[PDB]
């Protein structure tokens, strides 16, 4: 399961 | 009584049999079986199916629901089909059909000729490869005809048949664009930052444009049977990177006319990358011979 791939985030902008 | 408004995907749990693990999902399992009389014609058919942790949070499985839901209308040759539910009890099970040899990114990395489970058989050749971009693509362009952008295209996400087709598979993060054309995210989320467009990280932005970028890294991982794009580099330093105009190398000896397609995905401007449809097109020509036989391209649905 590549947990890595993903990242917890919001748009920059 | 309830019985008189049945749900046309429920499928009996007494004609599913369970075989063998295919992998783990984040937050469930996929297992293996074979399911007796699901499709007309067919007395057994195997299949793959998705189950759901007893811990899957609501997320997980608000999550879970999008993804069998959006599938429920979907039928292309190039897209992973959904076979039934089978709801009545627990756990849940949701059937697909099965792509024997897996996930692009497992399939790519047992070619490798020092994998520890290589099969037998040289890498994807030249060809090999334009036939796999070219039914990504397909599937692709037919999910965008239906006006859905997927934002979550990748090596991983790409199931393999026992033919060898490539279909597009995994539909949770897909969103429905058909009034906009267009999916901006809200709030915070877990995203794919290593296959993002430059513009749904700084905007947060959603297109079949995007969509189109993360193609190109899709290119890539297969010119370099499923590395880690931007190896080295933490994910806060991909989005940075990207937002600035970065992009990928071509991998050792990329083939020139795959390096060609990446260069036109990677277009900082969503609205200069092209489209699936014009994706299939460059590479109609170099296709086995059931290619228009199946394609969404050559249907008369592609309208
Ligand atoms: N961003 C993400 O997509 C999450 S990381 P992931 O490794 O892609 O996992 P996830 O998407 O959460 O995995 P999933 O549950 O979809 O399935 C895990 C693995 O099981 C195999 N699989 C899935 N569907 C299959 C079908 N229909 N036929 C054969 N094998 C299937 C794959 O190996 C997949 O990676
Ligand atoms: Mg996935
Ligand atoms: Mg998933």
């Amino acid at each position: 399961p590549a947990t890595g791939d993903f990242m917890n985030m919001s748009p920059v902008g | 009584s309830s019985v008189f408004v049945p749900d046309e995907w429920e499928v009996s749990r007494e004609k599913i049999t369970l075989l063998r693990e295919l992998g783990q999902g984040s937050f469930g399992m996929v297992y293996e079986g074979n399911a007796r009389d699901i499709i007309k014609g067919e007395a057994e058919t195997r299949v793959a199916v998705k189950t759901v942790n007893e811990s899957a949070s609501l997320r997980e499985r608000i999550e879970f629901l999008n993804e069998a839901s959006v599938m429920k209308g979907f039928t292309c040759h190039h897209v992973v089909r959904l076979l039934g539910v089978v709801s009545k009890g627990q756990p849940t099970l949701v059937v697909m059909e099965l792509m024997a040899h897996g996930d692009l990114k497992s399939y790519l990395r047992s070619l490798r000729p020092e994998a520890e489970n290589n099969p037998g058989r040289p890498p994807p050749t030249l060809q090999e490869m334009i036939q796999m971009a070219a039914e990504i693509a397909d599937g692709m362009a037919y999910l965008n005809a239906k006006k859905f952008v997927h934002r979550d295209l990748a090596a991983r996400n790409c199931m393999v048949a026992h033919d060898f087709t490539v279909k597009i598979g995994d539909f949770g993060m897909t969103r429905d664009i058909y009034e906009t054309d267009y999916y901006r995210k809200g709030g915070k989320g877990l995203l794919p930052v290593r296959w993002m467009a430059p513009e749904s990280l700084k905007d947060g932005v959603f297109t079949t444009s995007s969509d189109m970028w993360s193609f190109g890294v899709v290119l890539w991982e297969i010119t370099s049977l499923a590395e880690q794009p931007y190896q080295g580099l933490s994910n806060e330093q991909v989005l940075k990177f990207v937002m600035d105009g970065g992009y990928l190398d071509q991998p050792d000896n990329c083939p020139e006319r795959v390096t060609d397609l990446m260069r036109m995905c990677w277009q900082f401007n969503p609205k200069m990358r092209p489209t699936f449809l014009e994706i299939v097109n460059l590479l109609k020509d170099d296709l086995h011979p059931s290619f228009p036989e199946v394609s969404f391209f050559h249907s008369e649905e592609n309208k």
